[PDB]
């Protein structure tokens, strides 16, 4: 059983209750008991239950209550990365390279999950005590996600748009992924959005996306391998922009890549971090019950 | 008979600033505003003009200058439009004219904010009033006695409660709306799917106010819908989606109704000398109880919600 801590705000522009169990704190999501409970959430949760990467938040269990079905998602305790790097200051090259080479790894099990671009939602990335790691991918963070989301008018960090969303009708989203990753190195080094600055200014922000007119200022002293991986990311041409294989293998990544960072297969990261399936289908159906 | 006798506005507001670090939401609620010739309303029982009581939600986005100046200018541009429209004593169904007094209206409020237009400064001089960037909703209802008049531009909307069925007066203008993603493709701009169908990734709505950067695809053309009023009428509401998008229009209406006739059943209702000349107690309890509920809902926007009681009396 848990014990109530507080009502934070979650991903992409939702609601959940924190709460505590083992000394462990997890974040809860809830959702009306009346019948909306649907073909289209028992997927959903079943899918992001097989999402077992140590940098993805990943699915706990689902309890039912009389209210409504409740899902227990592990919490990121160090919140959000930007919100992060405001009250602490831009990070080292060193710390950097930590978190890059943690969402590389789980942005490629995702990819290779089938989880990318909208479902995947890149702009959210939290942070977590428990390594440190960075955390991506939330429960409610699907298209198609039954997960109630309150979205503002105007959207909230454009830099993470690849300029081919804005530009093509036809794109590759892995690719598309690729550029969202560049955005989060940048702002983890220089401590600013890049593409942007007056702020919320959206002309001057999409002519810069769309010309990649960037600039690393000069209070930032980052090695040339570093400058040259963003320089191959923030390319419009998505034909010509690096990808994550080649990340990969690129010189700044593979500097103090731990071993265990080094997985072809996605099934030795299930298998490396190691409630039913009969359980989580037998709540699901109580809940249907309003 | 509805023709002969001016109504009570019977209202009450709230606007609030949530959970945002700023408050852009803006109303303006201007109860025996302006006079309505009966033409208008009626068709070709005197009463030369009926009483029109203006409520107006404007919700701002990008910063608070344009929600801010709809809130000081938009009924004074609305009023001046029915002026204009005494060069119709003249020369066309009434819908049609209030289309056109108000599509008139919401454009010249859009053009005195991108400085195109002349307005007046503490002679008349052509200043813009924000950014290009900054903009905002707009939903207006004119309420009369025989008529409720509404003008939607935006995410903002009306809802209007007959009987026992919830009947919304403005439909949402969202870019993945049918006619709405069509116009803005068709005229050559683009619709991306990112955290919501937004024009060119940025703007969650098809329609506002300001946002001079995202002309002429993003438009002040306001679509007005003419409701003649019922018997059967209990309750209109605007709100900006700090409301909306936590509740539904029926459960909105019910609890409105609900609230306004618990308030009457434990206080009864207070003499006529009293009332339209400020709040209605019964439809402030309504609106402060919406208000709380969406907050509980976990409603993170700003919010703004204006109950307008339509019933002549309740015993
Ligand atoms: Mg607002
Ligand atoms: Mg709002």
């Amino acid at each position: 059983r848990y014990e109530l801590v507080k009502d934070i705000g979650s991903g992409n522009f939702g609601v959940a209750r924190l709460m505590r169990d083992s000394n462990e704190l997890v974040a809860v999501k809830y959702i009306e008991r009346g019948e909306k409970i649907d073909e289209n959430v028992k997927r959903e949760i079943i899918n992001h239950r097989s999402l077992r990467h140590p940098n993805i938040v990943r699915f706990k269990e689902v309890i039912l209550t009389p209210t409504h079905l409740a899902i227990v998602m592990e919490y990121a305790s160090g919140g959000e990365l930007f919100e992060r790097i405001c009250n602490a200051g831009r990070f080292s090259e060193d710390e950097a390279r930590f978190f890059f080479q943690q969402l590389i790894s789980g942005v490629s099990y995702c990819h290779a999950m089938q989880v990318c671009h909208r479902d995947l939602k890149l702009e959210n990335t939290l942070l977590d005590g428990s390594a440190p790691r960075l955390k991506i991918c939330d429960f409610g963070y699907s298209k198609s996600s039954v997960l109630h989301s309150q979205p503002k008018s105007t959207v909230g960090t454009p830099a993470y748009i690849a300029p081919e969303v804005l530009l093509k009708k036809e794109y590759d989203g892995k690719v598309a992924d690729v550029w969202s990753c560049g955005v989060t190195l940048y702002v983890m080094l220089v401590g600013a959005y890049p593409f942007e600055d007056e702020p919320k200014n959206f002309r001057k922000t999409i002519h810069r996306i769309l010309n990649v007119q960037y600039a690393i200022p000069d209070y930032v002293h980052i090695s040339p391998e570093c400058r040259h991986l963003i320089s191959r990311i923030f390319v419009a041409d998505p034909a010509k922009r690096i990808s994550i294989p080649e990340i990969r293998n690129h010189e700044w990544f593979l500097k103090n890549l731990p071993a265990d960072l080094m997985n072809d297969n996605t099934m030795t990261t299930q298998f490396a971090a190691s409630q039913s399936i009969e359980e989580i289908m037998q709540i699901i159906a109580e809940a249907t019950v309003p | 008979s509805v023709y002969e006798l001016d109504c009570i506005p019977l209202w009450g507001t709230v606007s609030i600033q949530g959970n945002r670090s700023e408050m852009e939401d803006a109303f303006a609620v201007s109860p025996h505003f302006l006079k309505l010739p009966i033409k208008m309303l009626m068709g070709d029982p005197s009463l030369t003009h009926l009483t029109g009581h203006f409520f107006g939600v404007y919700d701002g986005h990008g910063g608070h200058k344009v929600a801010d100046y709809c809130r000081d200018r938009l009924h004074f541009a609305l009023a001046e439009e029915i002026e204009r429209i005494k060069d119709e004593l003249c020369k066309e169904g009434r819908q049609v004219q209030w289309d056109k007094v108000f599509t008139s209206c919401f454009l010249t409020v859009d053009g005195e904010i991108e400085g195109k237009i002349g307005r007046a400064v503490v002679d008349k001089v052509l200043e813009a009033v924000a950014s290009e960037t900054v903009g905002s909703t707009a939903v207006v209802a004119l309420v009369c006695s025989s008529h409720i008049v509404v003008s939607n531009c935006g995410d903002s909307r009306a809802v209007l409660f007959r009987g026992k069925e919830a009947m919304p007066l403005s439909v949402d203008h969202k870019p993945d709306r049918e006619d709405e993603y069509a116009r803005i493709e068709n005229a050559g701009g683009k619709v991306i799917q990112w955290q919501g169908a937004r024009v060119f990734g940025v703007l969650a709505m098809s329609r506002s106010i300001g946002d001079r950067y995202l002309k002429p695809y993003v438009i002040p053309e306001p679509e007005v819908t003419f409701m003649p009023r019922s018997r059967e009428d209990e309750c209109l509401i605007l709100a900006s989606d700090g409301l909306w998008d936590v509740m539904n229009n029926q459960e909105v209406c019910e609890i409105a109704r609900r609230r306004i006739l618990m308030w009457h059943k434990k206080n009864g209702a207070p003499p006529l000398a009293e009332r339209g000349k400020g709040i209605d107690p019964a439809c402030q309890a309504a609106a402060d109880y919406l208000s709380m509920l969406a907050l509980q809902k976990g409603s993170k926007d700003n919010i703004s919600i204006i109950v307008i009681d339509l019933k002549a009396q309740r015993k």
